[PDB]
């Protein structure tokens, strides 16, 4: 547009925190927008499936207090994507209630737009039959049964819903599930700044200071968009933006750094340059955007059972050397004792210190002096998971392995009780593109937040 | 002359690219070194597959991103993120086999 | 008058299981008593304090079905000590209901005695003031506050309550918290067999086949008391009793193998001998029992906070090498971000593969290629434990440690969700001797169990 | 040459003796081996203390149980079983330092 547009990203995910001094210094730079990603699919399917946040309420409330007080005081819009960790209706309502409490504690009044991303199952069913669903790379073909057995289904919104809410005067925009760059890019684009540069800047800012070095998931970053590129900076003398740190975050979590797809188009980065500038800052230029037929990514998860787990160390070299066979013998013993004839009981062991992280892909085939043995059982009911986990635990504890000399017990439990009932287990069930339609439009609702609640 | 990848790379890391894919990012300190590695043709799917105990065809793509002096290796995840039996839900600690890479220049 | 008394111990702890063939072969030996230990203090204070079992209901029911069917069918008494894992009122009731269900399902009728071990706080308060309480080795002095803040308080009964229930005709004796050898020794002693031999035999049998070799927490053992000693045998061709295995179980879990104290006396083992006999059996002799003024051991626990935990691996050698400082820096960051100000918020790390098992006593000072990082927070409320654990988790995930090259995240979580709320945490608060009194007498009551229940 | 404890013992183990005490049991393969270890005066509180990173006076008793050719080492648990911060609630995997013992005989 003209001169610059300054975006402040306070933290990698809303709730992760940031140093107060970093945020203060960032505000002294006079941002035009305070924007933050509040959610992700990386933490796994439990959070969408169960309707729960992967972030902390107190943390989210703490971070939002800084952001909303600052935004309202200085007439700077506050824009949040994927409210509540996963951005379905319960996540959006959870974050909405936090913001109401901040307004009641700080005695603030402001307009807030809510943009839900939930998609009714009937829409997905119909789109599947009408040939409007496309699986992403390596995703199984969607079925009606998978749709029906999912819980919350959400669509990742792009810039346009945020823009409509902002154009209506919303001072805080609380979006449901959203394409991460869109939270940052929507406002500068509607003010005339370049779409390719704004979306690329949003991509690099999506995790705040993870794009700086040394990185932090809990520190502030700013992008300053001008008409030829954008400048990146942090607000902590311990951190800098470099050509490597900024380019690293262009690659972050993407399958092709040359072409970044999202709702409404693809970022083409073939012509990009990253150039160190000033002290500890980076200028990015050459990004461009290619419009595509508008489609949205759907996410969904389904419940698959219930989990009970235990954790315990072993320090005995004979047990450690023979551990793989010991665990096989323990499982056989338990199956016989409980007369287990269910193929739907799944016992999983992680042997930390040998192959707990990489499994069959671990290059080191020998453990050291100690193993942390994590056992989890997933079964169709919590009671069955508990029963199997308990019997594996007590059987392993006293199993008489060959050549054993430490004969009073085999396991060091850190906790009383030793077994932990972790509850329902979910798995991803939808990860598919859907062609955009009128039924999939994301519509905003603005409410007036006051120190005494929502006022009509 | 044997030269380790570790001596050349500023970043060697893994992360998910969505629940179904694992990506490995290698970013070089210098364009000079990135180009030497790229033009050597030694960073092959066969090399990576052997390091990770997978078949060559399991490696989906090796992408040479010149503007970043970076190479990205793309594989499917053999356990969908969060599935029963997973070891690394975020895909964040799958880089160690790359630390053994040595080139011959 | 019988010249021998045969005791069948089916499993180490009721619920741990046993091979059906071992129990069948044991019954062919025509035991005079089926006795088993159902509980222990070793699993820690949660189970007594929260009123919960450390064994599995399905496993306990499976084990009891064999025992009660066999006892009722052969007119052999079945004696159980420390019912329900910890032997307080809820544990006794829990095991009682399991037995009622067995009687309904197996269409059995039999008399069952219930011997509660609960001690009212008022009795303990009064005994403290009257100088009747003694701390065991290394136990803190008891205070009125510690008594008042404990939950369930139990006393470990000796042989005498069991003997009174058996003399009254009870076919099944379900005792609360009890001295483990008393379960086994009560009946033979009242029948005239030597106290020392009977109690020593009970001690070796207290964990069934843990006293055999190779050991098992889940296999049967028999002791045969005669006029001059007692013989130990297993019922699995893969296991046997040896002089070492039987003597090892004399030492098991005791502070002085020469002198084993219990309610009413001390087993003096200076003159004991272990002799291999026949095939895979051991004959034990020389055990002596010396009476002492009668005192009971009290156990009690108190709630100290609430726990939330996470587990995740690291595979990066730079992170592993610097892990200790990393964790200190993460804690400092979280404390500043959440403005933490309570020394009662306790963050505990276990680094499996380095020192998770032994802590400061681990002789090896270097980790291997992988660590399992277990983090737990105990705090005054569950909400605080959850909030601190969450922020430690996300801060550690993205902490920019020195020389880091794996910059997209630091942790391999096995689960979604990553954090596990584990609930109230207890710590032992009473572990003290109390002088016997009329008020501490154990009462038994007999009920007539039928397939329809207990009438009235 | 020196004789390792492992070469002489059938059982080397730890367990709680109640929530406040940790006991280490060593049962020897033969009476002769037990008597030569006892006679040697080499299995001392100073030896155990150094292996466990504790002060010698922390070792409470070393008991020579003749009927079973066994030695029991008794020390205070410095974390009561199940207390916040515990590493080993049952006290069952604390024996490893004993595995390095060699006797100069
Ligand atoms: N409309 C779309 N078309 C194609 N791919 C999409 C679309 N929306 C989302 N995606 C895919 O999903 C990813 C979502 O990434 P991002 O918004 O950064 O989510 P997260 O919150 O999980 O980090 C994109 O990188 C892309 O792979
Ligand atoms: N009346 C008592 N006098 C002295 N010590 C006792 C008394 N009752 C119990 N103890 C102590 O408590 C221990 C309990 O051991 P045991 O009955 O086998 O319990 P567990 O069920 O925990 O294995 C005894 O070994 C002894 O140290
Ligand atoms: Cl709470
Ligand atoms: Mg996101
Ligand atoms: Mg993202
Ligand atoms: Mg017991
Ligand atoms: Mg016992």
């Amino acid at each position: 547009m003209a001169r610059t547009f300054k975006i402040l990203s306070p933290t990698a995910i809303l709730g992760y925190g940031f140093p107060e001094e970093s945020f203060r210094k960032a505000m002294e730079a006079s941002p035009d927008l305070i924007a933050v990603d509040a959610g992700s699919s990386d933490p796994g399917p439990h959070y969408l499936g169960a309707g729960k946040p992967f972030t902390d309420r107190a943390g989210v409330k703490r971070d939002l207090r800084y952001m909303i007080v600052a935004g309202v005081k200085n007439n700077i819009p506050v824009v949040i994507g994927t409210a509540g960790g996963s951005g379905a209706a319960p996540h959006l309502e959870w974050c909405r209630q936090i913001i109401h409490e901040i307004a009641q504690e700080e005695k603030l009044s402001f307009s807030m737009a809510l943009i839900p991303s939930d998609v009714d199952k009937a829409i997905v069913h119909q789109a599947l039959d009408n040939g409007k669903i496309t699986a992403l790379d390596f995703v199984p073909e969607l079925t009606h049964e998978a749709i029906e057995e999912s819980t919350y289904i959400v669509a990742q919104m792009g810039i346009e819903p945020f823009q409509r809410a902002l154009a209506a005067g919303a001072q805080v925009v609380l979006g449901g599930r959203a394409y991460d760059p869109a939270c940052f890019a929507a406002l500068p684009i509607m003010q005339g700044f370049d779409e390719g540069l704004a979306l690329h800047c949003g991509k690099i800012l999506e995790c705040a200071a993870i794009a700086a070095t040394p990185g932090s998931g809990s520190d502030c970053a700013m992008g300053i968009i001008d008409d030829s590129g954008f400048t990146l900076k942090a607000f902590n003398p311990k951190r800098k933006f470099t050509e490597t740190s900024a380019a690293a975050h262009t690659l972050y979590e993407k399958s092709d750094p040359y072409f970044l797809p999202g709702p409404g188009g693809v970022l083409n980065l073939k012509g990009c340059t990253f150039k160190a500038v000033n002290e500890g800052e980076v200028y990015v230029s050459g990004s461009r955007h290619e419009a595509t037929p508008y489609a949205l990514k759907l996410e969904g998860a389904r419940r698959v059972g219930f989990r009970c787990l235990t954790i315990a160390g072993t320090r005995d070299p004979i047990m450690i050397a023979g551990i793989d066979n010991i665990l096989e013998e323990v499982q056989t013993s338990v199956a016989r004792n409980l007369s287990l004839n269910d193929d739907s009981i799944r016992m999983t062991f992680h042997l930390y210190g040998k192959n707990g992280v990489m499994g069959n892909h671990e290059p080191m085939k020998t453990a050291g002096h100690e193993l942390g043995i994590l056992l989890d059982v997933v079964a169709p009911t919590q009671d069955i998971a508990n029963s199997v986990c308990s019997l594996v635990r007590s059987t392993l504890l006293h199993y008489g392995y060959e050549n054993r000399i430490a004969t009073a017990g085999n396991l060091a439990f850190p906790f009383s009780p030793s077994d932990i009932q972790s509850g329902p287990v979910y798995e991803f069930s939808i990860y598919h593109l859907i062609e955009a339609s009128d039924a999939l439009r994301f519509d905003f609702h603005i409410e007036q937040v006051t120190p005494e609640g929502v006022q009509a | 002359m044997k030269q380790s990848l570790c001596s050349l790379a500023q970043v060697i890391r893994s992360k998910n690219a969505g629940p179904y894919e694992l990506v490995l990012d290698i970013l070089f300190k210098t364009r000079e070194d990135y180009q030497r590695v790229k033009r050597s043709e030694q960073l092959t799917p066969q090399l990576i597959a052997g390091l990770y105990n997978v078949k060559p065809d399991f490696i989906h793509r090796i992408i040479w991103f010149d503007p970043a002096n970076a190479v990205k290796i793309v594989m499917p995840r053999d356990i969908i993120s969060g599935n029963v039996g997973d070891n690394d839900v975020y895909g964040a600690q799958q880089h160690a086999p790359l630390l053994s890479i040595e080139f011959d220049f």
